[PDB]
């Protein structure tokens, strides 16, 4: 019953997936040692959509572990929830990606695909119905980049039809921690562009900009960053998971996002989020929830929203609240913003309501959205990438493993190409 | 039940022998006295008296008296009884005729009626252990005297034979090529097993896993015993897989005339390194099919396997074992003949190796004695019939052979049989 | 009541059946003494199918013990169960086999048989309807290989209409410790094809698998394999021994397994086996028996039925169960795999039914297999034998024993008919 396999790749994509494991975790109410310990049936209802049933009632989650060190493999394996994730299903070299995409598609995750793809095989025939794909992974650095989207253009060409939803961390200028972030991500987005059905679009400055204008967080970590992206993952799956005034599937929601194919590089966000130590004089409620949700500070991508026009947006509500309210509120935000919306679309807005909110809150709602200033993103990736690229900087490391310089020309082409087709519905 | 005659001849059979009783004694508990403070597990190699004095089931015999009268003075001249130590007047001078025909044949009548007396306090003895060296004349002449006549009076006995044989360049003797060619007859056509062991593989081996820079007979001794002790060791306990001494030559020998295994042990190590490597059934498996650990210097890859005994000992498990002979027949420098598709006879006995106290030999949880029939055994027989021929030529040594009553015929003879058993060898690899 | 003979030969057959002894004195709850300590009145109803009734109310079970070594009468009377068995009926030599068929038949075992076979006489005397001979043995080495095959030929003669029942290990390439193990089998063949009712044929490589692919034990010994083939024996004398809603004797089987007199080599299996650690997480019910039972992982010969098409197989389950639901799931096997059974038989399942399931399981099944894959386990034996055969190797140690090298040729000739009759039927 629209079972999703979810796959993490590279040190973040194994971060953010073993964060989000004890976020669902906790919803459906499973123990660290893998048994039910929930206090409702609607938990257990669709336990199946991200675990396997196995003896003794057991639950076995349907993650696939790839990265090409063991030592990410050795920190989620002793890690909070480790001992969950079925040994086999942690795929894994022992010479690392050097921060080379080169290395992550052609060499040390070349060699190490047909190991992965056969378990990804194990898991879809394990299915009653794959509804699709859940791929965590980042742009910066060789293996999420580099074999991540290998591992995409495999699971695409074997499975045409099944959603395919990557959550993809990705660079930016102000905080970067790889010289070849530029490179990598460019190579990169040249794969997502074609193979994936929906891209969210996340950004560490962003994630940070969250912990410090909203969580008021003194010291934010990256395990305080991974629980951002962790959140809004559990949210859009929501819709198969529970019960619901209005139902959507995440194919219900690319139907209503994507206007033309290539534009589902999308961008998340969450509410309520509150300072740690002003949560008692807050009212939670669907128009509080709306003024923190549609603002520029609380999306997880750098783009300003007020840069550009949304194409879609939509909101996935979580709690025992009104449809009048919902549908009040998703009209008034566009119709009082007029100006950020497409004009050529009559409605922006797609709504979504499950009845069950997040454990500890009585309201919860997701946001996703598609807007032409997600331009500022590539634009941004794309004018680093030039300013090496003129002087053929560290392309040795690239073109030593085999890889042409005509493949930088033409990943750097498709970026532009990218560009200009959100530009076009500015 | 399970009773072995062992028979020790000359000096290097001998001084093996005071390595085998050294270890037999301590690994079922017997004191140098024979008596044993506190289940019948040392049947196979001890009588037992009435005073509660195990006594052993060995002959030692030297034509000469000077080893033998220092076992009847040192630690152990209270084990054995006194006349099963056998000792004539005059030497054998590395000269096969005294042994054979000349000075043995004095001793022989008395050496037979001790092992008649052996072998009627047996109750089904399994066979013999003769225990002697290729190069001596009473290594080769009364060795040849004695199983000529074992093999008329105990015809069905299987006659197990350790030998300790000439070397590529270490040699002690310069008629040792004479002595040792004129032997084959006696293994070919009066024994059963042929375990041939060389000085100088075990030299190197005592340099390369003991770190001994400069052994002694006693080092070399120590390892020829403790295979036997591993070949006698399904024979002596309890085991997964016991095997007894026909179901081994069963195994081992494909051919009438094709008795001649190499003989190797894992793991050789010290106490340096004991306890860092690890020693698993899968290393110590490995390490017998090194040419590194062959005790014969011979290539075993120059070869192929005909069939491999590998008899383990201590803490193993037929799982291990199974999955360790698996990666033997995996790897591709490993060849066997194409006739012999199953290869491996497996035993697996409860009993660790027991250390003696002195040794350079150390503790270890488990080991395993692989003997191994192959091919590859026919260079060293090509290395020694080489050495003869430049004698045999000029007739270099061969007045002192025919001065003690042997035909001169026997030396082409024996050259001609050596030749026809290299044949034979060659012959099966194909 | 229809009791049976049992006949124990070389170091094989007497640690199969010592353990044998040890699973059918839990069943019918009787202690390493003898005496009777069980629960239930079904337990001692049929006491007389493997016992004699002895003063005090003492139970000596009717097992003949055979070997050509002291040793393992020794291990065996020193033994968990040593103690059980009539000191009169262990028979054995001084001089072992040396692994050798012809000093098991011609010179050995053929001294000590006569001594033997007046055993076996003082036992079937005793008993007030004997149904037949259930004899423990291995086809490798030279004791159950060759005296056992003799001690067979000796009894058929003497008792032609009662049951003639083998348990046979049998040799395999990959996990063999014998040199001449292929000599003694094809020798060995010869006499079960013509003189055996049923031989149950069991392999070290597939109870070894199971050992790894199942159960997941680390270190799997002798005495776990001997467990395995010991749970099948007791499985299919079951219905003489318990009530059942379908009973099934031995010869209620043969009629039903074999369709030509010869097509008697047979290949057991048993179920649930499942992971020590995995228990909890397990439903035992008959159609999860049945997916067990009837995959190529769980029988005990290395041959996969899927190289083959069974002729008949029998499945006697045991525990409180529907008959819908037992004829509901031998129709659902046979009907989707229909290209795996013989399409000239119109119904290839036997079933039985038993009410007493084994001590500490709800149900358990016992499976046997007749499958023209069987080919599999005689060619590569075969095959073995001709390469040493075309050479003469070590025939010296055969023809030593008065054997002619006829004989081996007339054996190879006998298996190969043998191939073909299974081949005939593909
Ligand atoms: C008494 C009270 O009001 O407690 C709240 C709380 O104080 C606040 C500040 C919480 C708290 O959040 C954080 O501290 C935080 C820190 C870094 C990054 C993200 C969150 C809270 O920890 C988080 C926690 O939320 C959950 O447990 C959700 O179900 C969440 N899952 C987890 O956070 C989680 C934690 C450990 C293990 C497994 C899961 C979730 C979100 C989306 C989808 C599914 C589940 C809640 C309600 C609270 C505390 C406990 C203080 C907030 O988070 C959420 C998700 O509600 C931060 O802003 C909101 C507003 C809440 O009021
Ligand atoms: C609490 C619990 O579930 O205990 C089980 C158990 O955990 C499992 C794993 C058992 C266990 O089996 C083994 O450990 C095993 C190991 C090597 C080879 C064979 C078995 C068990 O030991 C075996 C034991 O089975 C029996 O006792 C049967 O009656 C069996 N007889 C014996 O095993 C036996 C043992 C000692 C002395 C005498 C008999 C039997 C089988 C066929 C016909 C007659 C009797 C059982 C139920 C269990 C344990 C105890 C853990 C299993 O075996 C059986 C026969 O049920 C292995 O897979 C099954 C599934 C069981 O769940
Ligand atoms: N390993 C080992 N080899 C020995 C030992 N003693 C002698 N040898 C070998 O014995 C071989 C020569 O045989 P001899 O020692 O002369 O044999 P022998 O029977 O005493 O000969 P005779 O004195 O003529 O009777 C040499 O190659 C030695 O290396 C010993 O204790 N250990
Ligand atoms: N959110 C998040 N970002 C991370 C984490 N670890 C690393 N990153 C950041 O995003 C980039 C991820 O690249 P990385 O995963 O190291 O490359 P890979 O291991 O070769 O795939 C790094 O340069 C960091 O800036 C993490 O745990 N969480
Ligand atoms: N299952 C099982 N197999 C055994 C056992 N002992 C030996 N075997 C194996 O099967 C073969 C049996 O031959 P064996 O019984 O030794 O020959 P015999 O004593 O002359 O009849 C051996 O080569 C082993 O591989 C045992 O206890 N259980
Ligand atoms: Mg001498």
């Amino acid at each position: 019953m629209r079972e999703i396999v979810h796959l993490q790749a590279g040190q973040c994509g194994n971060q953010i997936g073993a964060k989000f494991w004890e976020v669902i975790s906790d919803e459906h109410g499973i123990d660290p040692t893998g048994a039910y310990h929930g206090d409702s049936d609607l938990q257990l209802e669709r336990i199946n959509v991200y675990y396997n049933e196995a003896t003794g009632g057991k639950y076995v989650p349907r993650a696939v572990l790839v990265d090409l060190e063991p030592g990410t493999m050795d920190s989620v394996r002793s890690g909070p929830f480790g001992q969950i994730f079925r040994p086999d299903n942690f795929v894994f070299g022992q010479s690392g990606a050097g921060n080379n995409w080169a290395k992550g598609h052609y060499t040390e995750g070349a060699e190490l695909v047909d190991s992965v793809l056969d378990v990804v095989r194990k898991e879809a025939e394990s299915c009653d119905c794959l509804q699709g794909f859940q791929l965590t992974h980042s742009l910066g650095g060789g293996t999420g980049s580099g074999m991540g989207t290998l591992l995409i253009s495999k699971i695409r060409e074997e499975y045409p039809d099944r959603i395919m939803n990557t959550f993809s961390v990705v660079p930016s200028p102000k905080v970067s921690d790889t010289v070849v972030e530029p490179y990598n991500a460019t190579l990169s987005v040249h794969q997502l562009v074609e193979n994936t059905d929906e891209t969210y679009c996340i950004d560490n400055e962003a994630l940070y900009d969250i912990c410090f204008r909203t969580l008021k967080l003194t010291t934010p970590t990256y395990g305080d960053l991974n629980h951002l992206v962790s959140a809004t993952m559990s949210g859009v799956t929501t819709c198969l998971r529970f019960p619901g005034q209005l139902n959507a599937d995440l194919r219900k929601l690319a139907v209503n996002m994507v206007p033309f194919p290539r534009l589902h590089f999308f961008m998340p966000g969450f509410a309520p989020l509150t300072s740690r130590g002003s949560q008692q004089y807050r009212a939670l409620t669907v128009p509080e929830l709306t003024q923190q949700m549609f603002d520029a500070k609380n999306m997880m991508a750098a783009c300003d929203p007020r840069h550009g026009r949304y194409l879609t947006v939509a909101a996935i509500f979580r709690g025992r609240m009104s449809m009048k309210e919902v549908d009040e509120q998703m009209l008034n935000v566009q119709n009082k913003n007029s100006s950020y919306f497409v004009e050529w679309i009559p409605n922006n807005v797609k709504t979504a309501v499950c009845d069950i909110p997040p454990r500890g809150l009585k309201m919860s709602a997701t946001f996703i959205g598609n807007s032409t200033a997600i331009q500022e993103l590539f634009k941004r990736i794309s004018e680093q990438f030039t300013a090496m690229f003129r002087r053929k900087a560290f392309l040795h490391w690239y073109t030593g493993e085999g890889m042409d310089e005509m493949e930088f020309t033409e990943a750097e082409s498709n970026m532009n190409d990218l560009v200009s087709e959100y530009q076009q519905y500015q | 039940m399970r009773e072995c005659i062992s028979v020790h001849v000359g000096q290097a059979g001998v001084q093996i022998g005071n390595s085998c009783w050294e270890l037999y004694c301590l690994e079922h508990g017997l004191q140098p006295d024979g008596t044993m403070p506190s289940d019948s597990s040392f049947g196979t190699f001890f009588s037992e008296t009435g005073s509660g004095k195990h006594v052993p089931r060995a002959v030692f015999v030297d034509l000469e008296q000077t080893v033998i009268g220092e076992i009847r003075n040192g630690p152990y001249r209270s084990l054995f009884h006194p006349e099963q130590l056998i000792t004539g007047k005059e030497d054998a001078a590395n000269n096969y005729a005294r042994g054979h025909y000349t000075i043995g044949k004095e001793l022989i009548d008395s050496v037979l009626d001790r092992v008649r007396k052996m072998a009627d306090q047996c109750s089904g003895l399994q066979g013999f252990l003769v225990f002697h060296s290729f190069g001596g004349g009473t290594g080769s002449g009364f060795t040849s005297l004695l199983m000529e006549r074992l093999s008329v009076d105990y015809g069905k006995k299987s006659k197990l034979e350790f030998s300790v044989y000439p070397a590529p360049r270490i040699s002690t003797a310069v008629v040792e090529p004479y002595n040792s060619i004129l032997t084959t007859h006696t293994t070919l056509e009066h024994s059963d097993c042929a375990f041939m062991v060389d000085n100088e593989a075990i030299y190197d081996i005592c340099n390369r896993n003991l770190d001994i820079e400069r052994p002694s007979y006693t080092n070399l001794n120590r390892l020829i015993a403790q295979i036997v002790s591993s070949i006698t060791a399904s024979l002596r306990f309890d085991g997964a897989l016991n095997v007894d001494l026909t179901e081994f030559q069963t195994n081992l020998v494909p051919y009438p005339r094709i008795h001649f295994p190499l003989v190797t042990y894992s793991p050789i190590i010290s106490a340096e390194k004991a306890y860092h490597e690890q020693l698993s059934v899968p290393e110590i498996t490995n390490a017998c099919f090194e040419y590194s650990n062959q005790m014969v210097k011979c290539d075993p890859r120059r070869g192929k396997y005909m069939a491999c005994c590998l008899l383990y000992r201590g803490d193993v498990v037929p799982k291990d074992v199974n999955a360790a002979i698996a990666a033997i027949k995996t790897r591709r420098s490993i060849q066997f003949v194409d006739w012999c598709p199953t290869g491996f006879k497996v035993g697996i006995n409860y009993q660790p190796p027991t250390a003696v106290p002195g040794g350079d030999v150390a503790k270890v949880l488990r080991a395993v004695c692989m003997l191994s029939n192959t091919t590859a055994i026919a260079e060293a027989w090509a290395r020694l019939d080489h050495k003869f021929d430049l004698m045999y030529s000029k007739r270099a040594f061969v007045h002192w052979y025919v001065g003690e009553g042997m035909e001169e015929g026997e030396f082409s003879e024996a050259r001609e049989d050596m030749a026809a058993l290299e044949k034979d060898y060659e012959e099966v690899g194909t």
